[PDB]
């Protein structure tokens, strides 16, 4: 694998995570093969005596592209982390438990971990020890994320069929064809899954 | 008035002030501990005629019980919504709190804010090597350098090359983004169009 | 009961049996099916439909007979569920005696019919 | 010598 | 609560739509497990012998419960589905 | 997402210049090689190097085929007569808009080009009004196919999306409310 | 340290305003003791009538109400009002009605559907054809530079924001190439 | 009936829209496929079709011989018959016999005339 394929995976990446409502699985992995690599051009650029020169504007308006990419994929995910942390929490146990991939890496988990008990202070120290006894559990609201729309374009050239509900009758659903260069308005949740396997891009 | 009208006051004063964060309201919070208090009292009683076998009431159980969770549910949406308006000022120009705004507050929301603030920073040393500082690359970058002006006497600056500078008040430098990028969020340097 | 203004302008009421009378004409409902699978799981669900007329009584009843004569019940501890739409607008019919029953949504199994207090 | 970002690639593929 | 019967009650509404959901395949589904849709496909004299059984069952008027069954339970599923309606017109819903 | 990543991201394209400097190793992109640079040699780089050339007066930007005044004219044809969206090259308004901001020196019939392109933005503008005043009429389905819609397209139309979650609750309470 | 998960919309405040408003509803006579009046409206005495204690209560209390009561209809709601609003609700100020009207009449429905189904099931058609009728002329009107949304409803409000939010952007980013 | 041409009164003034007449058709193209499919591989004994230009009856001799036979013919309706690949006896009247009643069901299925 070369570098030139990382960053194009990375691009995609990135795309998708602004895109989606909710938590796509972790790639911290390419996050820190792309920072290793702006560190040894930087100091391969350090080692040069004479730097008035094209080649050297070039190469760092390149790490300017980089670093702005990563950083972005970075924030999105913990300003999604910082909205429900409990929450995020579960559905990492989920997964691990259905034997899926990861949805946080271990520094995601361990700060997700730490803003809980320091979000949990505050309402602690306010409210919930002048409650009576029964009164006193942590509220947890549930996810939200039912009924969102998306657009949505295939790439994959055997996708396949996918099941939507039904308007006319919400005790069944519909099912639709995907053929190979089509883009639609579509529920999310009917997505989800090839969205993961990177078989549709999100717009 | 009706059993709940406390409650509600926290919820509109909330509401009719957006961004400029009011001031803490400590003695309205405190009125309503002791609301869910006297109802729990009173519910208290009645279960105890329950459990002797005595003559007893029920119907007032699940009124009195809903009127408690009500106002509970108020009291924590007063508190969150201050607490976002609190964590969002961790991202706004540098990281830390305008005196006006500290002293609005109370001492648990400062306490909230110095743990998250430790919580971040600690978050960033973990990536790459040297960390990370998240607060650079806010946006697509548009070129190399960057034209502004010095708005007061900070003294000697160096760039990233060793290069160094004087910044002195009323003056113009042309200076590579990714060095100067903290001082014009820190205000000591304006973009020049 | 004769409509003189709208879709149904001059069109005389509809008449249903179950035995041939005269100037009747004999009809199907329309019938599909579906294939659906999930998340990996077992629980592949298999879909079948009957729609565009009267479901009159007799339907279900023969249709526990095509689903027990098929076997389908046997694993019983995965059942087999039916469901029939839209009978609020002709409430009452079930009302004039013991023998009949208010019922919306069945399980079928080889040993017994079951369904909610309702 | 003339750098190339695949050798160090390959040298942090080597380290992790 | 559940209510249970050896037997399916009757009910007496007439009713607009009718849906089944189960885990085991249909028997004419039976070469696919991908998710889809599927003709529900007749053979041979299936069809012709519903349509004797349905007729069979109901010529003196009223229900005749002891007529024996026939032999493809497809003929069961297409007796089933069969009714007398006036009146007709193609096109128009009745 | 949102008009400034759109731009960031029609960036990455490639596109043929021609040097007026010279160099003679390749230059070792992490994105990959593109040089070495000869004078007067045509060759392709990434769209933001060629601005970033261009604004150092540095090199030549050849335009793109699709920029001929008779390939737009079949872009205006096609898209006058067809009922949907017209497929269009990658990144078509982005690249058009970068290349008229930096490099109009080097376009050329630059009146005609620009006055074209804007036709073609003013009728699939009203194509996408049309068809999305048409789906919120809809009560029967959640579903509508968009094919050959740009991403700066899609990306000025998400009020849509905001408005069919509205409309998925009322549904739901009117199915749930529906009597048994 | 116990985590009790709750509602998806729990910290709302517009869900919390939304359940503070209160609907005109009746009682039957001494089923319930009359202390609840003082205890819970702070009224002194109920009003009474052959039917019933005739009274407003508040929809967040009206849910935890297991014995028997019953619902009249607000003004807004009414049959006549129904048959106004479902003819033509294209131009109609729905914000000098109710400023949670969809939320209100959800609420309405839920609590009707015990009572009065047939009433419950009319409502909830009325209201899909009224959001039917107007999402059009919002995502159009959200496009023009001098609306100012005033005659909206807080659900419309949200689809408002959203388009006007995209078109500052896109004419932003536009007037960067003169 | 009857609806051969020659053989008519002044028969009664009918329009209908174009939707009555294209699902009266797809209901007819069903009907008589399942009439010809239970009588050729079924106990159906017989049956009769009539047509603006013809006359049709679909029988079995008496485990049996199937026989079809058409009447009130012309020269230009044989030749067509014919050029639609129907091959047939010819002793006016026709004859058709086993295998090649298959053809002739597929002629008047298919057949502009």
């Amino acid at each position: 694998t070369t570098p030139e394929e990382v960053l194009r995976k990375m691009t995609a990446t990135w795309q998708n995570e602004l895109c989606a409502p909710c938590l796509l699985p972790t790639q911290m992995e390419l996050v820190e093969i792309l920072l290793d690599q702006i560190q040894g051009m930087e100091e391969n650029i350090g080692k040069q005596t004479d730097k008035m020169q094209l080649r050297i504007s070039v190469h760092r308006v390149e790490l300017q592209r980089i670093g702005f990419i990563t950083s972005d994929y970075v924030r999105c995910r913990l300003q999604k982390i910082e909205s429900n942390p409990h929450d995020a929490i579960d559905q990492h146990k989920k997964r691990k438990e259905e034997g899926k991939s990861d949805l946080l890496s271990e520094s995601e988990m361990k700060f997700a971990e730490e803003y809980a008990l320091a979000e949990s202070n505050l309402f602690q120290k306010t409210v919930l020890e002048f409650m009576p006894a029964a009164l006193k559990k942590m509220p947890v609201p549930r996810g939200d994320h039912d009924d969102v729309m998306v657009y949505a374009k295939v790439t994959s050239d055997d996708v396949g069929n996918v099941a939507i509900p039904d308007w006319q009758d919400l005790n069944g659903e519909v099912i639709l064809e995907m053929e190979p260069e089509s883009c639609h308005l579509i529920p999310f949740e009917s997505v989800h899954q090839l969205v993961e396997d990177g078989n549709i891009q999100l717009m | 008035g009706g059993v709940a009208d406390k409650a509600l006051q926290l919820v509109l004063e909330m509401k009719r002030n957006p961004d400029v964060l009011p001031p803490y309201n400590t003695e309205l919070v405190r009125q309503c501990y002791q609301k869910i208090d006297e109802l729990f009292q009173k519910n208290a009683a009645v279960v105890e005629k329950i459990r002797a076998g005595l003559p007893h009431d029920s119907t007032l159980l699940q009124p009195r019980l809903a009127a408690m969770c009500h106002i509970r549910r108020c009291m924590m949406a007063y508190v969150n919504e201050r607490k976002n308006r609190i964590r969002s000022f961790r991202w706004k120009y540098g990281g830390a709190l305008p005196a006006s705004v500290r002293n609005a507050l109370c001492d648990a929301e400062i306490q909230f804010f110095n743990e998250y603030s430790s919580t971040l920073a600690r978050f960033q040393s973990n990536l790459g090597e040297g960390g990370v500082n998240l607060l650079l690359h806010s946006a697509p970058p548009k070129s190399l350098f960057v034209q502004v002006r010095a708005l007061e006497d900070y003294g000697e600056f160096e760039t990233s090359d060793g290069t160094q500078v004087q910044l002195s008040k009323d003056s113009l430098h042309s200076l590579p983004r990714q060095d100067c990028e903290m001082l014009i969020r820190q205000g000591v340097l304006e973009l020049v169009h | 009961v004769h409509e003189k203004t709208g879709p149904y302008t001059k069109i005389p009421p509809t008449l249903i049996a179950t035995s041939p009378f005269l100037y009747g004409q004999l009809l199907s409902l329309t019938k599909s099916s579906n294939i659906f699978a999930k998340a990996g799981t077992k629980c592949t669900e298999y879909e079948l439909k009957l729609e565009n007329g009267p479901v009159l009584p007799h339907c279900a009843k023969m249709m526990t007979q095509f689903i027990r004569s098929t076997n389908m019940c046997s694993t019983e501890e995965k059942p087999v569920t039916m469901q029939v739409m839209d009978r609020h607008t002709s409430q009452g019919m079930s009302d004039w005696t013991e023998t009949a029953t208010n019922w919306n949504t069945v399980t079928i199994a080889e040993n017994c019919v079951k369904w909610t207090k309702n | 010598e003339h750098y190339n970002p695949r050798n160090r690639l390959k040298t942090q593929i080597k380290r992790r | 609560a559940q209510e249970s019967a050896e037997d399916l009650p009757t009910d007496l509404r007439i009713g607009s739509k009718m849906r089944i959901v189960s885990k085991v395949s249909f028997p004419w589904m039976n070469t696919r497990k991908s998710t889809g849709n599927v003709i529900v496909k007749f053979q041979t004299n299936d069809r012709f012998d519903g349509m004797q059984y349905f007729n069979k069952t109901f010529l003196n008027g009223y229900e005749d419960p002891t007529v024996p069954l026939p032999v493809s339970p497809m003929s069961i599923l297409e007796a089933a589905s069969l009714f007398y309606q006036f009146p007709v017109i193609p096109g128009l819903k009745m | 997402m949102n008009a400034e990543r759109c731009e960031f991201i029609a960036g990455n394209s490639l596109i043929e210049v021609i040097p007026s400097i010279s160099d003679d190793r390749p230059i070792h992109l992490i994105s990959g090689d593109i040089g070495p640079f000869e004078a007067g040699v045509p060759c392709r780089i990434p769209v933001w190097t060629a601005i970033l050339m261009k604004r150092k007066h540095n090199c030549k930007v050849v335009a793109p085929q699709w920029m001929d005044v008779d390939e737009l004219k079949k872009i205006l044809t096609s898209e006058t007569e067809s009922q949907g969206l017209a497929k269009l090259p990658d990144h078509f308004f982005e690249i058009s808009h970068m290349l008229v901001r930096d490099a109009r020196e080097d376009i050329f019939e630059v009146e005609a080009v620009k006055s074209l392109v804007q036709d073609i933005y003013d009728r699939r503008d009203a194509k996408l009004r049309s068809s999305a005043i048409e789906f919120l009429r809809q009560n029967q389905t959640c579903h509508a196919q968009l094919d050959n819609v740009q991403l700066i397209e899609a990306s000025s139309a998400r009020a849509t999306l905001e408005a069919c979650r509205q409309m998925g609750a009322v549904v739901r309470n009117k199915h749930e409310s529906t009597p048994l | 340290f116990e985590i009790q998960r709750v509602e998806s919309k729990f910290f709302d405040l517009d869900d919390i305003i939304a359940k503070s408003d209160s609907t005109s509803c009746t009682f039957e006579i001494g089923d319930l003791n009359p202390d609840f009046f003082q205890e819970m409206l702070g009224v002194s005495k109920p009003t009474q009538n052959a039917d019933g204690y005739g009274v407003d209560a508040p929809y967040w209390l009206l849910e935890s109400v297991r014995s028997s009561f019953s619902i009249q209809l607000p003004k807004a709601y009414s049959v006549n009002m129904q048959n106004v609003l479902n003819a033509d609700s294209k131009k109609l100020n729905l914000s000098g009605l109710q400023q949670h009207f969809y939320g209100n009449g959800m609420q309405l429905c839920r609590l009707m559907k015990g009572e009065n189904p047939d009433g419950a099931l009319s409502l909830a058609r009325c209201l899909v054809s009224t959001l039917t009728q107007r999402l059009g002329e919002i995502v159009s009107t959200a496009t023009h530079l001098q609306s100012k949304g005033e005659k909206f409803d807080s659900l419309e409000t949200k689809v408002f924001l959203e388009g006007k939010r995209c078109k500052e952007d896109i004419d932003t980013w536009l007037r960067q190439d003169n | 009936y009857p609806r051969i041409t020659a053989e008519q009164e002044n028969v009664s003034r009918v329009s209908l829209a174009p939707l009555v007449t294209s699902t009266m058709l797809e209901q007819w193209q069903e009907c008589y496929a399942e009439l010809y499919s239970s009588y050729k591989k079924g106990q159906r004994g017989s049956f009769y079709v009539a047509t603006a230009v013809c006359n049709v009856l679909f029988t079995k001799m008496p485990g049996q011989k199937l026989v079809a036979v058409i009447t009130h013919t012309t020269s230009a309706i044989r030749e067509h018959l014919r050029s639609q690949g129907v091959d047939f006896e010819a002793p006016q009247c026709l004859v058709v016999h086993g295998s090649k009643i298959h053809a002739l069901f597929n002629a008047l299925m298919d057949s502009d005339v």
